[PDB]
């Protein structure tokens, strides 16, 4: 009908990525916009862009933020989560406890993903060292994903500090055996 | 007008302020379809225009006659046009019946000049240079590269005398100088991608990716016109070196990119197949030893022996090669090629890898790129056939791309087999003995071979000329003679004429090897044409290759022989 | 109650998620929806009104790309509404035709989502009857009957399951628990449950129990 | 000391490697690990481009390094799938020349190498130790050994007073794995000048098991070692890694192996308005004419469908043509096409065939001295097409061997004390000569054909095929033999030969037609007048010597069932029934009625 199938009951990682692009980022204006035309958005806050100074913290959409990169005029700053320390530290607190979830941001993968691909020099520590940390996280919370998958029952379910990607990943299938245990347990009453 | 080396970036800035404007596209560009220096040029500006978010048009070109039909279809938002790798020798404003008149804005009495909506830029490393385009036209504007000042400055006064004006006698005198100037032949002074570099780096864009585009631009020309190579080879070596990072002792990482000055060799896909192959599909080997008969392969044989590489070992590709051969390969070339002649084998040239992949030169990248332009996959199979070349075209601008080396490697295996095709038909030609010797010139005709339709191309008929050059010609000590190539195909009833200049023998420098050889086919044959009745085409960019109905060639051989002008 | 664009931008994606992700057909924002279609009129007249006029170049495309992911959103939206009208025509039909109903589809629909309802149900009945009704005798030519063997109105499935998230009030409701942390309580009646949900903390609850929260925004679908 | 390095070097290039932003092993490990597939694909390629110098090391000593790699992939294997499994298996690919199976001597002795040849036979499973638990008889000391299956180990000469060899070993704490045995010959193109073929023993472990079956062209990447069965050494191959241009397992299995793209391609060529001119025109490209052979034969390719009843009757599903013609017909030749296309086929010529060479033999095992059965080309080729050439050249002893292979399907053997019915369920495709070399028409057909009534009864689709001198058709010909000597449309007119045998392979493991009513109607229709036009063609002089039975009727519906088979449609229709009618008025009521 009006909306296809694969998109519904669910969001597509593109749909995913839009989301996340919303969210405030920090970068260094590389021009000097305030006056010592204008933009005029409806969407998000003009304030922090008309008054924006060279080689000055400011935070802005980061959707705005990548338009500015992709034309030099800004060099964006990486989150602080994102250093070679911080997910070292995330790891450790992962093989600790087996039972719960590291307290990642909800964008982490996504935002992870896209400042990779557009903003790599702007990283302080390199890419390769990242980019195994993120991917030996990843795998320690498909292990536990896939432990904590074993408990799916009719009544509630919490899956604490989960991502937003993987939550979207998983979502149908956690849905839907959910969804027909209830229905057996109402059919047998 | 023309601009200078110096006015690159004043030409930028205007292309900037006239053809930018988000509202809608200005900016329309004309590539010539079968040049890999214009490809690495045009994808050099594309990218300098997609830093600035200009919209653009880019529109493969095969011709003359497309050209004009192209201009025709524009329409009237184009502010400037680019011309790239065509338009020098001819003259836009007559060609493309372009009226200044027609195409003024505003017209100022105080300044003495005048606006025009549409601006054309040529970029042509051909030469001679029209003089309308550079010093009559004002739509036209002409980017050179210094030639103009260094050596027209005669020709100029005589122009300018000319179009100023016992008065007879003078006129006389004029018009005699520029005709001995429009008579010399016409061949290629500086490669495109250079004039591109110069340009970015005179507005600080230069990158390794413009480099890596330069040096396939500049080493498209290595296999023709060796000389313009040596000339622009200190300055890529300098510039390598200036980009290149000072510290290497890092450990490679997946996304490291390295660009060496590395020893280079004049063998056919040396790191994608294997050292016999390459010894043997080397135009250059094949010359200085005759690998078409029997004979020349036992000296190959005898060398490999010589050299202590087992005959299985060579066969081997080149990845599971042994590799202490691998390692020691350039003493052993060092002590053993100067026994059969084969000293020029030992060059350096630029060589790219990225992180846990494997490691291309630029000759095989080009290679690569020419096969996929060349096979990749009445007047109406004419139209298909110049349609596929045009779509053949983007698959060689895909292949330039890092993420597309499937493209890549596919154009390998092309090159791999469009190489084995050309040696059979050389082979074919030289045992049957079918290039006829005149006093004037040499003639060779293809009427009945295997692969008559892969040289409906001209750049595999020019391959094939190049490879029959090198062969029996540059050797033998026979005086140099320029070299008539002809094709036919059955599907269309036509020959395909190409006119090749000929080569000293390679790296022998001398002071007559210094001076250059021009190309004197395209003035030829554009005179009997216009005496003859034939029917010819010379709507080819490359000037010397025609087209020429089956009946018809006896008559026009018979008439170039008795021309005398070649 | 009219705050700023960015709040009216928020609740509208807080919209389109909870459609997204809700099995029911959730009620029409009337005045947002209003507010926010007159804002796209006059921000693209504005950016009309520019561009008809190098570093306003900038800006301009700002304007343009965030116009173009309102519209999208707002189109999405709308999209999936009208894909939901289309599952449950039938159902609606039923709550128009009760009257004890204290819901009206005035209120629950934008006047277009009626005309689309009332048009489209037409066109398929006029289909359906043209085609296999007609030849059914009298007891079966009801395209909505409910006493037959197999219920013919689909209605929305009460108990699907959904991802939330607990934010809290923007609270009677609001208690706390053991470990020192805001939680709300809600019973499942079927399993006599009672199930304790901690601010900030994601759950897969089924959507009945938690329909009074979200409407009252205490939580969010993801 | 090395050892440990050498494991570190290979654990770094497994968690290291990546050519764009996808860590290739890494995620292929979990991957495997994930559907219980302890093993890991390397290809040689990314090993040479992340260190040359490990390469170097694989390749200098293979035996030695290569469970070192294995260590390493299940370390990374724990760290990958356990939050704090036996030893994975290391599977190689590579592009290196092949050596000939020929070229293989002492100095390839203990090297890499990659060889290509056809599987001639293959042993039972058998088991291999890996963890040994072992006890001393005297003082009961516990022990164990971890054993490698990589030859240049025993149980202790001394134990840990008690005599010579004291140790026992424990079966039921003991881990084991499974061993196969195979035969490899050379390719029949690359055997040297007047030489037999050349065999040689590979061996494979674990999850190299079970993946070819006897009579399959494969490429082997193993080690060439020795074994000591006094100076001398007899060599075998220890495989690495197998690569076949044939699916095996969706062969024997009714599971079907075919990636998501290709599903994609074989459901879009099936699509194609005009598959039937496109596969018609792709059998024998070099072969002028014999359009109707070439229908024929592609409908043998295809089969048809079989049922089996519930009363246990089963009914055959392939079908058998024979080509009786005058020379130059190029009969032979289309027969090695079909062999060379058909996923499975066996070439044979009947005059050096033999009875057991063509079903099964009665085989006495030399050191048992027990009787065993070994197969013939009809149990080599179950499943796919038997090419028997000059059929005609066939003794009646070896000729009366094939009744019940062709029309029941099965091998009924009763010698040396073994009872036993074997499979045979193949297509027969035969051809043959007249009895004076030629259709001579002055004769009756009854003195042109030899062939008993009961063995051409069997046969779907019967062809007599007669030279015929017209000028027209013996230019064009000529013109099409020339272009042939002194010379690729790929344009949607023709598929090649890896194509047409994969949706071969597609189309038979797929779909299995059935006719409809009034396909039925006319079925019984068109045999009818079949039969009754058959009676009347009868003469007081001499009956029929080509039959019309029950058979045609079943080949005539087997026939329309393939067709429908090849396009993938469920419902065999009318349009199909006429086609078969067709083809059986061109081939068997033309050769009846002359
Ligand atoms: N129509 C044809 N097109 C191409 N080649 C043909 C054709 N007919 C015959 N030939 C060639 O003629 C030769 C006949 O040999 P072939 O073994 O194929 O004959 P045959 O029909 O099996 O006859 P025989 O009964 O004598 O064994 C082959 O080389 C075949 O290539
Ligand atoms: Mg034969
Ligand atoms: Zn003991």
């Amino acid at each position: 009908m009006s909306l296809p199938a694969h998109l519904q009951q669910t969001f597509s990682p593109e749909e995913i990525q839009f989301i996340v692009e919303n969210e405030p980022i920090k970068i260094f204006p590389r021009i000097t916009t305030r006056q010592k035309t204008r933009w005029q958005l409806i969407t998000t806050d003009d304030k922090a862009l008309n008054n924006m100074v060279a080689m000055r913290s400011t935070e802005v959409v980061l959707w705005i933020a990548l338009l500015l990169k992709q034309q030099s005029k800004c060099s964006i700053v990486a989150p602080q989560w994102l250093t070679t320390k911080e997910l070292d530290r995330k790891i450790q607190y992962e093989k600790t406890h087996p039972d719960r979830f590291s307290e990642l941001p909800w964008n982490w993968l996504v935002l992870a993903r896209i400042l990779f691909n557009k903003a790599k020099d702007d990283f302080h520590d390199p890419i390769h060292e990242l980019r195994g940390k993120i991917q030996d996280l990843r795998e320690i919370r498909q292990i536990k994903v896939l432990k904590g998958l074993k408990y799916l029952n009719e009544s509630h379910l919490q899956l604490d500090n989960l991502s937003l990607l993987e939550i979207n990943e998983l979502r149908p299938f956690i849905t839907e055996i959910m969804d027909k245990l209830r229905e057996i347990h109402t059919a047998s009453l | 007008m023309y601009y200078g080396i110096s006015q690159f970036s004043e030409a930028y800035n205007k292309i900037l302020r006239n053809s930018s404007s988000h509202s809608s596209c200005q900016l329309v560009i004309f590539v010539s379809c079968l040049n890999i220096d214009a490809l690495c040029a045009t994808k050099m500006l594309s990218l300098l225009f997609k830093k600035q978010l200009v919209q653009s048009q880019i529109v493969p070109i095969f011709g003359y006659s497309e050209l004009r039909r192209h201009y025709s279809q524009l329409d009237d938002n184009i502010n400037s046009l680019l011309l790239v790798g065509f338009g020098g020798v001819i003259d836009l404003e007559a060609f493309l019946e372009i009226d200044p008149q027609e195409y003024v804005i505003d017209t100022d009495e105080k300044s003495g000049e005048q606006s025009f909506r549409r601006d054309i830029y040529v970029l042509d490393a051909h030469r001679p240079w029209n003089l309308d385009n550079i010093f009559g036209s004002q739509i036209i504007q002409c980017f050179d590269d210094g030639t103009v000042d260094d050596t027209l400055g005669e020709q100029k006064e005589a122009y300018y005398k000319l179009l100023e004006l016992q008065r007879k006698k003078q006129i006389h005198e004029y018009e005699g100088v520029l005709e001995e100037y429009y008579s010399q032949g016409t061949t290629v002074v500086n490669s495109i991608s250079a004039q591109i570099y110069s340009l970015l780096s005179a507005i600080g864009e230069t990158n390794l990716s413009n480099l890596w585009l330069n040096i396939l631009g500049t080493t498209s020309l290595d296999i023709a016109y060796a000389q313009v190579y040596n000339r622009l080879y200190p300055l890529l070596q300098d510039e390598v070196k200036r980009l290149t990072p000072s510290s290497r002792n890092s450990v490679k990482t997946p996304d490291t990119l390295t660009l060496n000055i590395q020893p280079d060799y004049y063998l056919f896909l040396l790191r994608h197949s294997s050292l016999y192959d390459s010894f043997y599909y080397s135009n250059y080997v094949n010359a200085k030893l005759s690998l078409w008969n029997e004979n020349g392969k036992k000296r190959l044989h005898k060398m490999f022996a010589r050299m202590g590489i087992p005959l299985s070992t060579a066969q081997e590709t080149w990845l599971y090669m042994d590799h202490s051969i691998k390692r020691e390969l350039g003493i052993i070339f060092d002590k053993n090629l100067d026994r059969y002649g084969l000293q020029d084998i030992i060059r350096d040239g630029f060589v790219r890898t990225l992180g846990y992949r494997g490691s291309i030169s630029a000759s095989e990248f080009v290679e690569a790129l020419t096969a996929l332009l060349e096979v990749g996959n009445s007047a109406q199979k004419l139209t298909n056939l110049r349609k596929r070349w045009v779509s053949n075209f983007w698959l060689s601008w895909d292949a330039l791309d890092d993420r597309k080396v499937e493209l890549l490697n596919r154009g390998i295996q092309l090159a791999q087999d469009l190489q084995r095709a050309i040696f059979n038909t050389g082979v074919a030609i030289l045992e049957k003995k079918l290039i006829k010797h005149l006093r004037i010139y040499r003639l060779c005709v293809l009427q009945d071979g295997p692969d008559l339709d892969l040289y409906r191309n001209p750049l595999t008929l020019l391959r094939l000329g190049n490879w029959l050059i090198e062969c029996c010609a540059e050797s033998e000590d026979k005086q140099l003679l320029p070299m008539v190539l002809a094709s036919i195909d059955e599907n269309t009833d036509t020959y395909l004429v190409a006119g090749l200049t000929p080569r000293y023998p390679r790296g022998l420098d001398t002071i007559h090897t210094k001076k250059p050889i021009l190309n004197n086919f395209s003035m030829a044959f554009q005179q009997i044409t216009a005496e003859t009745d034939a029917k010819v085409r010379i709507d080819n960019f490359e000037s010397s290759i025609i087209e020429i109905r089956r009946e018809d060639l006896s008559p026009f051989l018979e008439k170039l022989t008795l021309s005398g002008l070649l | 109650i009219y705050v700023s664009p960015q709040q009216d931008f928020s609740d509208l994606m807080k919209s389109w998620k909870n459609e997204r992700c809700s099995p029911e057909l959730l009620p029409y924002p009337h005045q947002l929806m209003k507010r926010l279609l007159n804002r796209i009129s006059m921000q693209s007249q504005l950016i009309e009104n520019i561009s008809m006029g190098n570093e306003s170049k900038l800006p301009l495309l700002c304007m343009e790309t965030e116009l173009e992911r309102l519209k999208f959103v707002i189109r999405s939206y709308i999209r999936c509404r009208l894909s939901k009208i289309d599952k449950f025509s039938l159902y609606l039909r039923q709550l128009n035709e009760d009257e004890n109903s204290l819901i009206s589809l005035t209120d629950l629909l934008s006047k277009d989502e009626i005309k689309y309802h009332d048009t489209h149900s037409l066109i398929w009945l006029k289909l359906v009857n043209d085609s296999i009704l007609k030849y059914m005798p009298e007891e079966l030519q009801a395209i909505n009957d409910t006493e037959g063997s197999v219920n013919m109105i689909d209605e929305p499935d009460w108990n699907k399951f959904v991802f939330i998230h607990v934010n809290g009030p923007p609270d009677p409701l609001l208690q706390e628990n053991e470990f020192g942390k805001p939680c709300y309580t809600v019973t499942i009646p079927d399993l006599k449950e009672e199930v304790e949900l901690t601010i900030g903390s994601i759950y897969v609850m089924r959507y009945e129990v938690i329909r009074d929260l979200l409407r009252d925004d205490k939580v969010a679908l993801i | 000391d090395d050892n440990t390095e050498i494991i570190k070097s290979f654990k770094n290039f497994i968690l290291e490697f990546r050519l764009d932003s996808q860590f290739i092993y890494r995620d292929q490990l979990r991957n495997n690990i994930l559907v219980k597939n302890y093993s890991l694909t390397v290809n040689m390629e990314h090993l040479i481009g992340y260190n040359e110098d490990i390469y170097k090391k694989l390749s200098d000593e293979p035996s030695d390094i290569i469970p070192l790699f294995e260590t390493a992939i299940t370390q990374v294997a724990k760290r990958i799938s356990i939050l704090s499994l036996p030893t994975f298996q290391l599977i190689l690919n590579s592009n290196a020349n092949q050596i000939p199976l020929r070229d293989l001597d002492s100095e390839h002795v203990s090297k890499i190498v990659r060889l290509s040849g056809i599987i001639i036979s293959t042993s039972v499973l058998s088991s291999r130790a890996t963890y040994l638990s072992i006890m001393c008889r005297n003082c009961r000391h516990t022990t164990s050994i971890t054993i490698n299956n990589f030859n240049s180990v025993s149980l202790p000469r001394s134990c840990l007073n008690c005599g010579p060899d004291p140790y026992i070993i424990i079966h039921e704490s003991s881990k084991f794995i499974d061993q196969q045995f195979l035969k490899l010959q050379e390719i029949p193109e690359l055997v040297p000048v007047g030489e037999m073929p050349r065999n040689l023993t590979m061996t494979c472990d674990r999850y190299l098991t079970n993946k070819v079956i006897p009579g399959t062209r494969v490429t082997i990447v193993g080690i060439y070692s020795i074994y000591n069965s006094v100076a001398i050494r007899t060599p075998y191959i220890k495989i690495l890694g197998i690569q076949s241009d044939v699916e095996t397992s969706s062969i024997w299995n009714s599971v079907t192996m075919f990636t998501e793209e290709e599903e994609e391609e074989f459901l879009q060529l099936s699509r194609n308005p005009k598959l039937y001119e496109i596969l018609t025109n792709s059998i024998a490209p070099s072969i002028f004419g014999n359009e109707d052979i070439k229908k024929a034969i592609v409908c043998l390719l295809m089969g048809g469908s079989k049922k089996i009843l519930p009363d246990g009757m089963r009914l055959r599903g392939d079908i058998n043509v024979l080509l009786l013609g005058d020379p130059g017909t190029a009969k032979s030749q289309l027969l090695k096409f079909v062999e060379k296309v058909s996923p499975i086929a066996v070439y044979t010529s009947g005059k050096g065939s033999s009875a057991a060479g063509l079903t099964a033999s009665v085989q006495r095992d030399p050191m048992t001295r027990e009787f065993y059965l070994e197969g013939g080309a009809m149990v080599l080729a179950d499943g796919g097409v038997v090419c028997i050439d000059e059929f005609d050249k066939m003794r009646d002893e070896d000729r009366v061997a094939i009744h019940e292979a062709m029309e029941q399907q099965t091998i009924s053997i009763a010698k040396a004390g073994i009872t036993t019915v074997l499979n045979s369920r193949t297509s027969v495709l035969a051809a043959a000569n007249p009895i004076y070399g030629r259709y001579d028409d002055l004769k009756s057909p009854g003195d042109n054909i030899d062939f008993q009534t009961t063995i051409l009864s069997r046969f779907d689709m019967i062809f007599i095929v007669k030279d015929d001198h017209n000028e027209e058709r013996d230019i064009s010909i000529a013109n099409h033999v020339i272009n042939i000597h002194t010379g690729q449309e790929e344009n949607g007119s023709e598929i090649s030969i890896e194509k047409m045998k994969r949706y071969i392979t597609y189309c038979r493991l797929k779909c299995a037609p059935r006719l409809s009513p009034q396909a039925a109607e006319k079925l019984s229709s068109n045999f009818v007048t079949i039969r009754k036009q058959l009676l009347i063609n009868e003469e007081s002089t001499e009956r029929s010597s080509i039959p019309i039975t029950i058979r045609q009727l079943e080949a005539i519906i087997r026939i329309t069932e393939s067709l429908a088979k090849l396009e993938l449609s469920p419902i065999a229709q009318e349009r199909h029934v006429d086609e078969a009618i067709r083809l059986f008025q061109a081939s068997t009521m033309d050769a009846a009625s002359q």
